[PDB]
């Protein structure tokens, strides 16, 4: 699951 | 803005054998513990291909003979074994940082 | 069974301007963010900015502030890519994606005539 972390969600 | 340098720029390898991709990020892209570099695998014509994301997951669907590795500022993309499929340009991506930056490339072909 | 699917290719005029759409399938895009990213042969992959289609906000890498305005329609499930006041470094395979940046579209190529 790359939802999540496949960007940097701040 | 991060700068991404692969190495090499191109390489051939021969089938079956391992091959090593490396990524180095001019700024660190870890935050809280997480290294936001991904992997992506693009042929001729078609839309880059997600293969592993922050850093060392592997993306469904992705054969486990993808691997990555890496922290801070460096980071390598492993295929054990190369396949003829293989044969691909690959970029590395920090998310980490506005504007999100991506490598170069590094063009694989089999021998 | 997400799926970007993106607008036709276009030839552009010096000047002029063209508008690119993402139209996704099997995903709320409320959900997500929707990037768009540029290609091309020298200069290579580029992210141009990302929108959140569930309040309208958006991020663009300073290259692109003056040259991409990205909207959203949650109404049908449509991003957009308008690009002003085209020039020949335009000419460019243009990328949305979403899902953090998994799932991609085709790419739409815009060309630019003489």
């Amino acid at each position: 699951n790359a939802y999540n972390m496949s960007i940097r969600r701040s | 803005d991060i700068v991404l340098t692969q190495s090499p720029a191109s390489l051939a390898v021969s089938l079956g054998q391992r091959a090593t991709i490396s990524c180095k990020a001019s700024q660190s892209v870890d935050h809280d513990g997480d290294s936001y570099m991904n992997w992506f695998q693009q042929k001729p014509g078609q839309s880059p291909k997600l293969l592993i994301y922050a850093a060392s997951n592997l993306e469904s669907g992705i054969p486990a003979r993808f691997s990555g590795s890496g922290s801070g500022t460096d980071f390598t993309l492993n295929i054990h074994p190369v396949e003829e499929e293989d044969a691909a340009t690959y970029y590395c991506q920090q998310t980490n940082e506005d504007p999100y930056t991506f490598g170069g490339g590094t063009k694989l072909e089999i021998k | 069974q997400v799926q970007l699917q993106q607008s036709g290719d276009e030839l552009v005029k010096p000047g002029a301007s063209v508008k690119l759409s993402c139209t996704v399938s099997g995903f709320n895009i409320k959900d997500d963010f929707i990037h768009w990213m540029k290609q091309r042969p020298e200069q290579g992959l580029e992210w141009i900015g990302r929108i959140d289609p569930a309040n309208g906000y958006t991020k663009y890498a300073p290259k692109f502030q003056d040259k991409a305005t990205m909207t959203a329609d949650t109404s049908s499930n449509t991003a957009y890519l308008q690009l002003s006041s085209l020039a020949s470094e335009d000419a460019a395979v243009y990328y949305c994606a979403t899902y953090g940046v998994a799932y991609w579209g085709q790419g739409t190529l815009v060309t630019v005539s003489a």
